[PDB]
C-alpha cells in the first residue's frame, strides 16, 4: 500500500537545453515523469518527497548524441498492491458478470464465480448491483473488498477481488 | 506483375526491338510472361495484368548505344529463342589503361590541344608524351631502339 | 488471420494507391504525395543468378555417394544403405517410371519438353483403379 | 641446502617436503659449476619484504594477479630460494633510460 | 522509417555469459511444436501448413505475421519453436569431454573416483585456473579401474572408513565412430577371470548417471551449476532456428527456393517420426538400433559436417550439404567476412592521375561521384539561406540536394517532388546534399600495411571523371599510376567528421611514427628539376622570375633585390627559391668538402630562411633523418609545411616547363 | 540466476514480498530498513510535500481542509502535469475518506505511543491502514490479527488508539 | 636473460636487411610474448589457450572448438576489448574512447 | 562503494589536455552550434560550426568539464578552463 | 597472425602498458615515456676521445 | 619519485655533457636572455614530447614490425623461414650454432 | 565496397572509434531488438502498438531493454542458440 522508499531514477535531456537555469528544469522534468506513473515493481507512484536538497550532482554526455543523462536519487510516496487485504474502496462502473471497484489506482473486478450466492443479486438494476442488506453501489459505493491478488502484467494492471468472507462486502 | 520503369515504347508487336534505334541504360529490350497454367492463371491473387510475373531484361544501366541486327531462331528442342546485339562507340577518355610493347602501362593525365602542344620546326605535333623516369629504372632500351 | 499486408499511402487514399518501386534504391513511394512507404527491398533476380520438384512431388529426392575426404569402407555401407528408405515412399516407383520414360524418350531421341510432359502425364494420375497395373509399361507408352 | 653427486631416488624425494616450516633444497654440482648471475645477460635481482609488496600493491592499485609472473622452477628462482607469494624487483640496463624498474611475482 | 519508437529503456552491452540450455527452459521459450516435415501449399495451394515455415513464428516475406507480433520483416528478430525426440543423442561438440568425464566418474554409483583422501588430488582440487584442475583429475582417474566403497586406509593411522557408494568397476572405454563402448573386466570370479563384455553405452544410462552427480562434484569438475550441468550437455529436446537464418530465396520463376538448413531439418523430422513409429509398433530389435544410430548420425551431420571422415553425408546434388562449421569457418565464414569486416555504404572506387597544382590536404573528386554521394546536415539559423538555395537548386545542379528529413522519421525524396519550390525548411531538420568543396573525407588504398594509406583530405571538385591527388604523398601510398584503384568513405555525423579532420589529415601525419624519420617527400621530377635549378652556373631573367613570384600564393608583394645588376637584372635559382622557403630556418650539412668556400659544391647551409650556397639534392631536401621537412615541421608548426610542399612544387614545375629536360641513347653510348 | 523462483504467497501473516524485504542497504552505505506508512499519516505527509513544491514553484517564477484539498491539488497537478491523474485524485480520495483520523495530532500521538511500545512495523502499519474499533471482529476478519497478537493486549492498545481518532 | 637473448636474435634477423625500426616496438613484442613466466608462441594453441577473453580467442580461426569449450565452461568476458565492442557495435574505450565526457551545471552557470 | 571518486586536489594526471579529448570537445561544440545552443564568444560573421568551436576554445570560455578514468574504476574530474590548450 | 597477437595493448592514464584485463607489460612504456615521433639519431658527447682530450 | 628520477638518466647525462660550463662559454657565447630562452624552449618541447595517453601502441608496433617482412631474401638459415621459426617456436632449431669466447 | 580486416586495424591505430561505430552501424544493419536479461535471451515479443512486452519462458514484465546491434551479431546469436549455447546481461556485476 501507501509506502515510502528511496528511489534512484535516471533521466536524459536534449542538448539544446544547456541554458544556465537547467537544474530547476530538471526538477520540473522529474515532476512530470514521476507523477502519474504505475510500475510493476512498486505499483503506482503517487508523488515526490523532499523537494529541496535533491541530488543530481553530475551528468554524462552520450558519445553519439548531444543528449546528456542524469540519475536522480529521491524519496517518494508509492502505492504497493498486495494479496489478501480488506479495503473499503469505491465502485464507479459495473458489469453484468460483476462490478468493477476502483480502489485507488486499480480497477479491482470480481468475476461471476467469486460473488457469494447468498447475496440476492438482481439483474434489473442500473448499474447491476449485488445487494443483500446494505452493500449497494452508490455515488459513495464504499464496499469492503479484499484484493487476494493484484495481477501485474504488461502495463495494464488489474487486481482480482472477492467478498466471499463474513462482513466482507457489507459495510 | 511488378512492372519496371523501363518506358516500354521501344518494343514492337513481336515483343522485340527493331534494330538501329538508340537505347539508354535502363531500357527494356525483351518481354516475358509466366505460362502457369495451372496456378489460377489470370484471376487469382493478382489484377489483370494477366499472367506476367514479368522478367523482362533491361540493358546494363550505364552503357548506351545503338541496337543492331536482332536475330531469332528456335533452340535445340524447338522454342522461341532470342539473341540481340547492341553497338556502342567508345571514344578514348582520361581513364584508359595504355601500355607499350615493353610494359609501360598507366593512364592518361589530360589532353590539351595544338595551340600549346610542344612543336618542332616542321611542326610535327606529338601524339603522346610520357615521363623520362620510366627509362633508367625499368631499363628498357628496346623501346628507344624501336623508335 | 487473413494473412494480408496491404500497402496504402496514409495521406492520399485515392485508391489502392498508384505507387512505384525504385529498385535502384530498393524503396517504394506513393507517386502522388512523394512520401516513402517502406525501405530495404529484397532482390528478385540475384537468387536466380546465384544458383524437377513438381514431378518429384512434395517429398524431395536425394542421391547419395562418395567424396574425397571420406572412406571407402563406409561409403560402400552408404551405397548399400541408400536403398533402406526407398520402400517408405512410392517415389522410388515414380522415379523408376521417370528413369524408364527417360530411357524411352531419349531412345527415340525425344527432347526435354517431351520427357517432362510424359513425366507430367504419369504424375497426373499415377494411381487409379482404372490404371490397375496393366503391365506397368502400357501406362508409360 | 643439499648437494648430490648424481641422481636421487624418489623414495628420498617423497620425504623431502617433510618437517614444515623447515624447507629442503637440492642442487647439482654441474648445475652450480658457474655462477649464473655473473653472466652479463641476466640483470640484477633483489628480494622484497611483504611490507614493501603491500606498499607496491596499494600504490599502483593492482590486485595481485595482473602483475607478471616468474616460474618456481626457474634457475634464478632456485638461486634465490624464494617460494610462492614473494615479489622480485628486477633492474636491467635499459637502452633508453639505463636503469629501469620492473616487478615479478613468484608462481 | 521511424523504426516504431517505444518506451524500452535503451542501454548498452557490458557483459556476456555463455552456457548451455536446459530442455525445460528451451521448451518454455518455444512457441512452435512442429510435426509436419513438409511446409508449403496445404492441399496444395498456398499459405504454408501448421508444421514448419511460420504457423506461429517469424514471418516469411512482406507479411504481417511474425506470430502476430506485427513487426513485418525488418523489425521481427525471429521467433522460436522446438521439436521433440524419441531418445536422447550425443553431441559432436562435446564427444571428447564426454569420454573424459565418463572415464572420470563411476557409472552405477554416481560418485567421483577420488574424494579428498589422496593429498595429490587434494592439491589438484586446490589448484584452480578453470581446467588444469580438470586435466589433473582426468590423468589421475585413468587407473584404479574399480569403484570402491571403502578405499581410505591412510586417512587414519591404519584404519578404514566408508567413503564410496558401489563396489562395481568402470569399463575400459574405447571411442568408436559415433558412439561409445565399454568392456568391464571386473575380474570377480575365483580365478583372474579376464572376461570383458563390450556393451553399447546407452545415452539414457549416461544421462541418468549424470543426473546422479553432486553439485560440489560439478564445481570440482569445472561445471558451473547455474549454467552448465552435463545432462544439458546430452541432447534431448532440440530447438529450431527461425525463418531468417534459413530463408527461402524465392527462386525467381516458380520456386520459393528452400535452402540447406530447412532441408536438413526436414530430414531430421522425417527420421525422428520413422524411429518413433518403429519403436511404437513391433520392434524386431535389429532395425531399431541402426535407426537410432541414423538419428544420432543425422543430428550430428546437421550439427557439423567437418567430422572425422568416416562419413561424408551429402545431399543432392553432388555439392556437399553445408553445415555450420562451414557456415562459420575462416575466409568469410560469417565472422571475419561479416563482423571484423563487411560491406559498407558511401563508397567510391576509380583510378587516379597526378597533378602538380593541388596541395596535400585537397583531393580531386569527380562530379558524377559528387552527385551520387551525400552528407547529412542540420538546420540552424546560420545555414538556413544557403541550404534553402541548395534545395531550390534541385537534385541535379552540382551543389545539389537529394533528401530532406523533418522532425519525425521523414524521408521525402526530391526527384519526383511535384511541390518542388514550396518547402519552407523549418529548424531542427536534416537535409541531404551533395559534396560541396573542402569537406573532410577519409581515404583508403588496398592493401594497407601500416599507419599510412589512411589520409584525410579536403576536396576541390573536378570534372572529367577520375580522381586527382598530390604527387607528394604517392610513395607512402605505395602506388604508382599503373591502374591501381582507390577506396573512399564519407562520415555522417559531426563527431566523426571532426575526429577525421583533427587526426587523420596529412599535416600531422608528415613523420611516420613507425620509422622515427619523416616518410613524406618531394619526389622524382621536381627533385630532378630542383637539382637543375640549384646549380651555381645557371641564372634567370625578369619574365621568368616575375611569373614565379606571382606563382607563389603567399608572396608578400615585395620583389627580391637583383642579385647581379650591371647590364641586366638577374637572379639565381637559389635566390628565387629563398622566397619560397619560409623564414627563420637553419640547416647544416658539412660533408667531405664544405670548407665554407665549397669547391666541390657539396653541403647545404641556410640562414634566416634564405639559401646561401649549395646544391639541393635528395640527401638534404628529400626524406632524411636531418630532413628540411623534419626541421620545419618540428619547429614552425605542422601545417605550414603543407604550403611549403605547395610552394616549391609549383615553382619547380613552372620553371621546369620553360626549361625542358630529357635523356636518350646519347647518354648511354660512350 | 537459475530463474530465481522463490515462490512466496503474499499475506498479512508475515508472508512478505519478494522485493519489499525488511533489510536493505542505502546509497550512503548504511542499512535501510523497510518503511511502511499508514493511510492517515500518508494523507497527512503528502500535503507537506504538496505545499512545499507549490511554494517552490512560486519561488521559481519569483526567480484537515480536505474539501479544499481535493480541488486544490487538482488545480496544482493540472497546472504542472496533465489531467490524466484522475486515478491520483481517486487514490488521494481513498487516502482522505477512509483514514482513521482526520487530524494530524492524534496520529502523531499514536506514533509517539508506538515509538515507545516498539510493535511490529508491518502489523501496526496494517492496523493504521485499516479502520476498525473492536479487536475480536478485527481478528475474525483478518487471520493475521487472529494469530499474531493476543486479543487482550490488542484491545488495550486499540482503545487508546481509537479514543483519539475521529469517529465516522 | 631469455627475453634479452630473444630480442637480440630477432634484432639480428630483421637488421640483416631493411633496417630499421625503433627499439620500443620490438621490445614490447618480445616482452609481451615472454610475460607469462615462460615462452609462448603466438599460434592457434599457444597464446590463445590462456585466461583471455573468448571473443578475441575466437577471432583466430579455432572457432567451433573454442566456442564449444567456452559454452561448456560458461565464463564471462568483460567486453573491454576492441573485438567485443566492435562486434557488439559500441565504441571501444580506446583512443578517443579511453575517457568520458561530463556536463557541469555549475561550470555552465559560472561561465554563463 | 567508497564513493568511487577523488577530490580535485592531489590529481596525478597530466595538466596538459591532449589530442583525443581535443577532438571530442571540438566535435561536441560543433554539435551545440549544430542545434543552436547559445554561443559565448561573439560572432564575426562566420557560420562554420568548427570555426566557432575553434574560436571559443582559443578565447577559453567553453562551459564544459572532462572526466578521466583509471584502471580501478575511480575517476578524476577536470574543467576545460583549468586545462591549458598547448599541444 | 602477429596483428592478431597484439590487439588490446592500451596505454592507460598512468603511463603503464596493460591489456584489456590489465596485465601490465611495461611499467613505464618503452622505459622512457617518449613517443614514436620526437626521435633523432643524435650523439652523446662523452664516451669518445681520450681521458686526456675529455678533461681537455 | 625513484622511477621519475630514474627514467630520464640518459637525457640528464646528455644534457649535462652538452651544457657543461666550459664548453658553452668557450664556443656558444650566450646572453642571459638567450640562456633563459633556450632553457624554457627545451622544457616546453620536452613536455610536448611525452607519450600521449590512449595510443594503440601495440597495434602500431605490430604494423611497424609487419611492414618490412615483405622485402626479404629467400650456410645459416636467414630470411622468412628463420623468422617464422624464431617467432613460432617449434622446439626445433635447424641451426644449432653456439658462440664461445 | 569491401571493408577489410587490415582496414579495421589501421582505423584502430588512428583511434577514430566513434567513426568506426557509426560506419559499422549506419552503413550496415542498424538493428533494434528487445531482450530480457533475467532470461539473458533473445525471445521477448513486443506488441509495440499497445506497449506490451511479455516474456514467455520468464513471465516478467519489468526486465525490458532495447539495444542497438548487428543483424550480423543476431545471425551469430540465433544461430548459436540453435547450436546449444549465450546469456546477454545489461550491466557490470563484478568491479
Ligand atoms: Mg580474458
Ligand atoms: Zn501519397
Ligand atoms: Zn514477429
Ligand atoms: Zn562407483
Ligand atoms: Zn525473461
Amino acid at each position: 500500500m501507501f509506502f515510502i522508499k528511496d528511489l534512484s531514477l535516471n533521466i536524459t535531456l536534449h542538448p539544446s537545453f544547456f541554458g544556465p537555469r537547467m537544474k530547476q528544469y530538471l526538477k520540473t522534468k522529474l515532476l512530470e515523469e514521476v507523477e502519474g506513473s504505475c510500475t510493476g515493481k512498486f505499483g503506482y507512484i503517487l508523488c515526490v518527497l523532499d523537494y529541496d536538497n535533491i541530488d543530481i550532482q553530475r551528468g554524462r554526455i552520450l558519445p553519439t548524441d548531444g543528449s546528456a543523462e542524469f540519475n536522480v536519487k529521491y524519496r517518494a510516496v508509492v502505492f504497493k498492491p498486495f494479496k489478501g487485504e480488506v479495503v473499503d474502496g469505491t465502485v464507479v462502473s459495473c458489469s453484468q458478470h460483476g462490478f468493477e471497484v476502483q480502489v485507488g489506482p486499480m480497477k479491482v473486478f470480481v468475476t461471476k464465480h467469486l460473488m457469494p450466492q447468498d447475496l440476492t443479486f438482481n439483474a434489473g438494476s442500473n448499474p447491476p448491483s449485488y445487494q443483500s442488506s446494505e452493500d449497494v453501489i452508490t455515488i459513495k459505493s464504499r464496499i469492503r473488498v479484499k484484493i487476494e491478488g493484484c495481477i501485474s502484467q504488461v502495463s495494464s494492471i488489474h487486481a482480482i477481488g472477492s467478498i466471499k468472507e463474513d462482513y466482507l462486502g457489507a459495510i | 506483375l511488378r512492372m519496371k520503369h523501363g518506358t516500354y515504347d521501344k518494343l514492337d508487336d513481336d515483343g522485340l526491338i527493331a534494330p538501329g534505334v538508340r537505347v539508354s541504360g535502363e531500357d527494356v529490350i525483351i518481354g516475358k510472361t509466366t505460362p502457369i497454367s495451372p496456378d489460377e492463371e489470370e484471376l487469382g491473387q493478382r489484377t489483370a495484368y494477366h499472367s506476367k510475373r514479368d522478367a523482362s531484361t533491361p540493358l546494363r544501366s550505364t552503357e548506351n548505344g545503338i541496337v543492331d541486327q536482332v536475330l531469332v531462331t528456335t533452340n535445340q528442342d524447338g522454342l522461341k529463342f532470342v539473341k540481340v546485339r547492341v553497338r556502342t562507340t567508345k571514344i578514348p577518355q582520361i581513364g584508359d589503361k595504355f601500355a607499350s610493347r615493353h610494359g609501360q602501362k598507366g593512364t592518361i593525365g589530360i589532353t590539351y590541344r595544338r595551340e600549346d602542344m610542344p612543336f618542332t620546326a616542321e611542326g610535327i605535333v606529338p601524339d603522346l608524351i610520357i615521363n623520362p623516369h620510366a627509362i633508367p629504372s625499368r631499363m628498357t632500351v628496346a623501346h628507344l631502339i624501336e623508335c | 488471420p487473413n494473412l494480408n499486408i496491404v500497402l496504402t499511402c496514409p495521406e492520399c487514399k485515392v485508391y489502392p494507391p498508384k505507387i512505384v518501386e525504385r529498385f535502384s534504391e530498393g524503396d517504394v513511394v506513393c507517386a502522388l504525395c512523394g512520401l516513402v512507404l517502406s525501405d530495404k527491398l529484397v532482390d528478385t533476380r540475384s537468387e536466380w543468378r546465384t544458383f524437377n520438384p513438381l514431378l518429384d512431388g512434395n517429398n524431395l529426392s536425394t542421391r547419395i555417394g562418395k567424396g574425397e575426404t571420406t572412406d571407402m569402407r563406409f561409403t560402400k555401407e552408404l551405397n548399400k544403405a541408400q536403398g533402406k528408405n526407398v520402400m517408405d515412399k512410392k517415389d522410388n516407383e515414380v522415379q523408376a517410371a521417370f528413369a524408364k520414360i527417360t530411357m524411352l524418350c531419349d531412345a527415340a531421341e525425344l527432347p526435354k519438353i517431351v520427357k517432362d510432359c510424359a513425366k507430367e502425364a504419369y504424375k497426373l494420375c499415377h494411381d487409379e483403379k482404372t490404371l490397375k497395373g496393366k503391365s506397368m509399361e502400357s501406362i508409360m507408352a | 641446502i643439499f648437494v648430490y653427486q648424481n641422481n636421487i631416488t624418489p623414495s628420498a624425494m617423497k620425504l623431502v617436503p617433510s618437517i614444515p616450516p623447515a624447507t629442503i633444497e637440492t642442487f647439482n654440482e654441474a648445475a652450480l659449476v658457474v655462477n649464473i648471475t655473473h653472466h652479463e645477460l641476466v640483470p640484477k635481482h633483489i628480494r622484497l619484504s611483504s611490507d614493501e609488496k603491500r606498499e607496491l600493491l596499494k600504490r599502483y592499485r593492482l590486485k595481485e594477479s595482473q602483475l607478471p609472473r616468474i616460474q618456481r622452477a626457474d634457475p634464478v628462482a632456485l638461486y634465490l630460494g624464494l617460494k610462492r607469494g614473494e615479489v622480485v624487483k628486477i633492474i636491467r640496463k635499459s637502452e633508453t633510460s639505463g636503469r629501469y624498474a620492473s616487478y615479478r611475482i613468484c608462481m | 522509417v521511424g523504426q516504431q519508437y517505444s518506451s524500452a529503456p535503451l542501454r548498452t552491452v557490458k557483459e556476456v555469459q555463455f552456457g548451455l540450455f536446459s530442455p525445460e527452459e528451451v521448451r518454455a521459450i518455444s512457441v512452435a511444436k512442429i510435426r509436419f516435415p513438409e511446409t508449403m501449399d496445404e492441399t496444395q495451394t498456398r499459405a504454408k501448413i501448421g508444421g514448419l515455415n511460420d504457423p506461429r513464428l517469424g514471418s516469411i516475406d512482406r507479411n504481417l505475421k511474425c506470430q502476430t507480433c506485427q513487426e513485418g520483416m525488418n523489425e521481427c528478430p525471429g521467433h522460436f519453436g522446438h521439436i521433440d525426440l524419441a531418445k536422447p543423442v550425443f553431441h559432436v561438440g562435446f564427444i571428447a569431454k564426454i569420454k573424459k568425464v565418463c572415464e572420470c566418474v563411476c557409472m552405477h554409483c554416481g560418485k567421483l573416483l577420488l574424494d579428498e583422501h589422496n593429498e595429490l588430488m587434494r592439491q589438484a582440487l586446490a589448484i584452480k585456473d578453470s581446467k588444469k584442475r580438470f586435466a589433473a583429475i582426468w590423468t589421475l582417474c585413468k587407473t584404479k579401474m574399480v569403484c570402491e566403497t571403502d578405499v581410505p586406509s591412510e586417512d587414519d593411522p591404519t584404519q578404514l572408513v566408508s567413503r564410496g557408494g558401489c563396489g562395481n568397476t568402470q569399463p575400459t572405454i574405447r571411442k568408436d565412430g559415433l558412439k561409445l563402448v565399454g568392456s568391464w573386466k571386473k575380474d570377480r570370479a575365483t580365478g583372474d577371470a579376464d572376461e570383458p563384455e563390450l556393451r553399447v553405452l546407452s545415452t539414457e544410462e549416461i544421462l541418468n548417471i549424470f543426473k546422479h552427480i553432486s553439485v560440489k562434484d560439478f564445481t570440482s569438475l569445472g561445471f558451473n551449476e547455474v549454467f552448465s550441468r552435463p545432462e544439458w550437455m546430452i541432447l534431448t529436446c532440440l530447438p529450431v532456428p527461425p525463418p531468417p537464418v534459413r530463408p527461402s530465396i524465392s527462386f525467381n520463376e516458380s520456386q520459393r527456393g528452400e535452402d540447406d538448413l530447412t532441408f536438413k531439418l526436414a530430414d531430421i523430422l522425417k527420421a525422428n517420426i520413422s524411429l518413433e513409429t518403429l519403436e511404437h509398433n513391433g520392434a524386431p530389435h535389429h532395425a531399431i538400433e541402426e535407426a537410432e544410430s541414423l538419428l544420432q548420425f543425422h543430428v550430428a551431420t546437421y550439427m557439423d559436417n567437418d567430422i572425422a571422415g568416416q562419413p561424408q553425408a551429402l545431399q543432392k546434388s553432388g555439392r556437399p550439404v553445408k553445415s555450420i562449421r562451414a557456415r562459420l569457418k575462416g575466409k568469410e565464414g560469417r565472422i571475419r567476412g561479416n563482423l571484423m569486416g563487411k560491406r559498407v555504404d558511401f563508397s567510391a572506387r576509380t583510378v587516379i592521375s597526378g597533378d602538380p597544382n593541388l596541395e596535400l590536404d585537397q583531393v580531386g573528386v569527380p562530379k558524377s561521384i559528387a552527385k551520387t554521394l551525400t552528407y547529412p546536415e542540420v538546420v540552424t539559423p546560420y545555414n538556413i539561406d544557403r541550404l534553402t538555395q541548395l534545395v531550390r537548386n534541385g537534385p541535379n545542379e552540382h551543389p545539389g540536394a537529394k533528401y530532406v528529413i523533418r522532425d519525425s522519421g521523414d524521408r521525402i525524396d526530391l526527384r519526383y517532388s511535384k511541390r518542388a519550390g514550396d518547402i519552407q525548411l523549418q529548424y531542427g531538420w536534416k537535409v541531404e546534399r551533395h559534396i560541396m568543396d573542402n569537406d573532410p573525407v577519409l581515404f583508403n588504398r588496398q592493401p594497407s600495411l601500416h599507419k599510412m594509406s589512411m589520409m584525410a583530405h579536403r576536396v576541390k571538385v573536378i570534372p572529367y571523371s577520375t580522381f586527382r591527388l598530390n604527387l607528394s604523398v604517392t610513395s607512402p601510398y605505395n602506388a604508382d599510376f599503373d591502374g591501381d584503384e582507390m577506396n573512399l568513405h564519407v562520415p555522417q555525423s559531426e563527431e566523426t567528421r571532426a575526429e577525421l579532420s583533427q587526426l587523420c589529415a596529412v599535416p600531422l601525419q608528415i613523420v611516420s611514427p613507425q620509422s622515427n624519420k619523416p616518410c613524406m617527400g618531394i619526389v622524382q621530377d621536381t627533385l630532378c628539376g630542383i637539382r637543375k635549378l640549384t646549380l651555381r652556373d645557371t641564372f634567370i631573367e625578369l619574365d621568368q622570375v616575375l611569373n614565379m613570384l606571382y606563382w607563389v600564393p603567399d608572396w608578400d608583394g615585395v620583389i627580391p633585390t637583383p642579385a647581379i645588376i650591371k647590364p641586366k637584372p638577374l637572379w639565381s635559382g637559389k635566390q628565387i627559391l629563398s622566397v619560397a622557403i619560409p623564414n627563420g630556418i637553419h640547416l647544416q650539412r658539412f660533408d667531405e668538402g664544405t670548407t665554407l668556400l665549397s669547391p666541390k659544391d657539396n653541403g647545404m647551409l641556410i640562414i634566416d630562411g634564405q639559401i646561401i650556397f649549395g646544391v639541393v639534392e635528395k640527401k638534404t631536401v628529400g626524406s632524411s633523418n636531418g630532413g628540411l621537412i623534419h626541421v620545419v615541421t618540428r619547429e614552425k608548426g605542422p601545417q605550414v609545411c603543407a604550403k611549403l610542399f605547395g610552394n616549391i612544387q609549383k615553382v619547380v614545375n613552372f620553371w621546369l616547363l620553360h626549361n625542358g629536360f630529357s635523356t636518350g641513347i646519347g647518354d648511354t653510348i660512350a | 540466476r537459475l530463474k530465481k523462483v522463490e515462490e512466496e504467497e503474499n499475506a498479512a501473516t508475515l508472508q512478505l514480498g519478494q522485493e519489499f524485504q525488511l533489510k536493505q542497504i542505502n546509497h550512503q552505505g548504511e542499512e535501510e530498513e523497510l518503511i511502511a506508512l499508514n493511510l492517515s499519516e500518508a494523507r497527512l505527509v503528502i500535503k507537506e510535500a504538496l505545499v512545499e513544491r507549490r511554494r517552490a514553484f512560486k519561488r521559481s517564477q519569483k526567480k484537515e481542509t480536505r474539501e479544499k484539498e481535493l480541488e486544490s491539488i487538482d488545480v496544482l497537478l493540472e497546472q504542472t502535469t496533465g489531467g490524466n491523474n484522475k486515478d491520483l485524485k481517486n487514490t488521494m480520495q481513498y487516502l482522505t475518506n477512509f483514514s482513521r483520523f482526520r487530524d494530524q495530532e492524534t496520529v502523531g500521538a499514536v506514533i509517539q505511543l508506538l515509538k515507545s511500545t516498539g510493535l511490529h512495523p508491518f502489523e501496526v502499519a496494517q492496523l493504521g491502514s485499516l479502520a476498525c474499533d473492536t479487536a475480536d471482529e478485527a481478528k475474525t476478519l483478518i487471520p493475521s490479527l487472529n494469530n499474531k497478537i493476543s486479543d487482550d493486549e490488542l484491545e488495550r492498545i486499540l482503545k487508546e488508539l481509537s479514543n483519539l481518532e475521529t469517529l465516522y | 636473460a631469455g627475453r634479452a637473448a630473444l630480442y637480440k636474435e630477432v634484432y639480428n634477423v630483421i637488421a640483416s636487411d631493411g633496417s630499421y625500426v625503433n627499439y620500443r616496438h620490438m621490445a614490447l613484442l618480445v616482452d609481451v610474448m615472454t610475460t607469462q613466466g615462460g615462452l609462448t608462441s603466438v599460434t592457434r594453441h599457444g597464446f590463445n589457450r590462456s585466461n583471455t577473453g573468448a571473443l578475441m580467442r575466437c577471432s583466430f580461426e579455432e572457432t567451433v572448438e573454442i566456442l564449444f569449450e567456452a559454452g561448456a565452461s560458461a565464463e564471462l568476458d568483460d567486453c573491454r576489448g576492441v573485438s567485443e565492442n566492435v562486434i557488439l557495435g559500441q565504441m571501444a574505450p580506446i583512443g578517443t574512447g579511453a575517457f568520458d565526457v561530463m556536463i557541469d551545471e555549475e561550470s555552465l552557470v559560472k561561465y554563463m | 562503494l567508497k564513493e568511487k571518486a577523488i577530490p580535485k586536489d592531489q590529481r596525478a594526471t597530466t595538466p596538459y589536455m591532449t589530442k583525443y579529448e581535443r577532438a571530442r570537445i571540438l566535435g561536441t561544440r560543433a554539435l551545440q552550434i549544430s542545434m543552436n545552443a547559445p554561443v559565448f564568444v561573439d560572432l564575426e560573421g562566420e557560420t562554420d560550426p568548427l570555426r566557432i568551436a575553434m574560436k571559443e576554445l582559443a578565447e577559453k570560455k567553453i562551459p564544459l568539464v572532462i572526466r578521466r578514468y583509471l584502471p580501478d574504476g575511480s575517476f578524476e574530474d577536470w574543467s576545460v578552463e583549468e586545462l591549458i590548450v598547448d599541444l | 597472425r602477429l596483428v592478431k597477437a597484439l590487439e588490446d595493448i592500451m596505454v592507460h592514464y598512468d603511463n603503464t602498458t596493460r591489456n584489456s584485463l590489465g596485465n601490465v607489460i611495461q611499467f613505464i612504456y618503452g622505459e622512457d615515456g617518449m613517443d614514436a615521433a620526437h626521435i633523432e639519431k643524435q650523439s652523446l658527447d662523452t664516451i669518445g676521445g681520450s681521458d686526456a682530450a675529455f678533461e681537455k | 619519485q625513484n622511477a621519475q628520477r630514474d627514467a630520464v638518466t640518459l637525457f640528464c647525462c646528455l644534457l649535462r655533457s652538452r651544457l657543461a660550463t666550459r664548453r658553452v662559454l668557450q664556443e656558444y657565447r650566450l646572453t642571459k636572455q638567450a640562456f633563459d630562452w633556450v632553457l624554457s624552449n627545451i622544457e616546453a618541447q620536452f613536455l610536448r614530447s611525452v607519450v600521449h595517453p590512449g595510443e594503440m601502441v601495440g597495434v602500431l608496433a605490430a604494423q611497424s614490425i609487419g611492414e618490412p617482412a615483405t622485402q626479404m631474401t629467400l650456410k645459416v638459415t636467414s630470411g622468412v623461414p628463420r623468422l617464422k621459426e624464431i617467432l613460432n617456436v617449434a622446439k626445433n632449431m635447424k641451426t644449432p650454432s653456439l658462440t664461445v669466447y | 565496397l569491401r571493408f577489410g580486416e587490415m582496414e579495421r586495424d589501421c582505423m584502430i591505430a588512428h583511434g577514430a572509434a566513434s567513426f568506426l561505430k557509426e560506419r559499422l552501424m549506419e552503413a550496415s544493419d542498424a538493428f533494434r531488438v528487445h531482450i530480457c536479461g533475467i532470461c539473458g535471451l533473445m525471445t521477448v515479443i513486443a506488441k509495440l502498438n499497445h506497449n506490451q512486452f511479455e516474456c514467455k519462458g520468464c513471465d516478467n514484465k519489468i526486465d525490458i531493454y532495447q539495444i542497438h546491434i548487428p543483424y550480423a551479431a543476431k545471425l551469430l546469436f540465433q544461430e548459436l542458440m540453435a547450436m546449444n549455447i549465450p546469456r546477454l546481461y545489461t550491466d557490470r556485476s563484478r568491479d
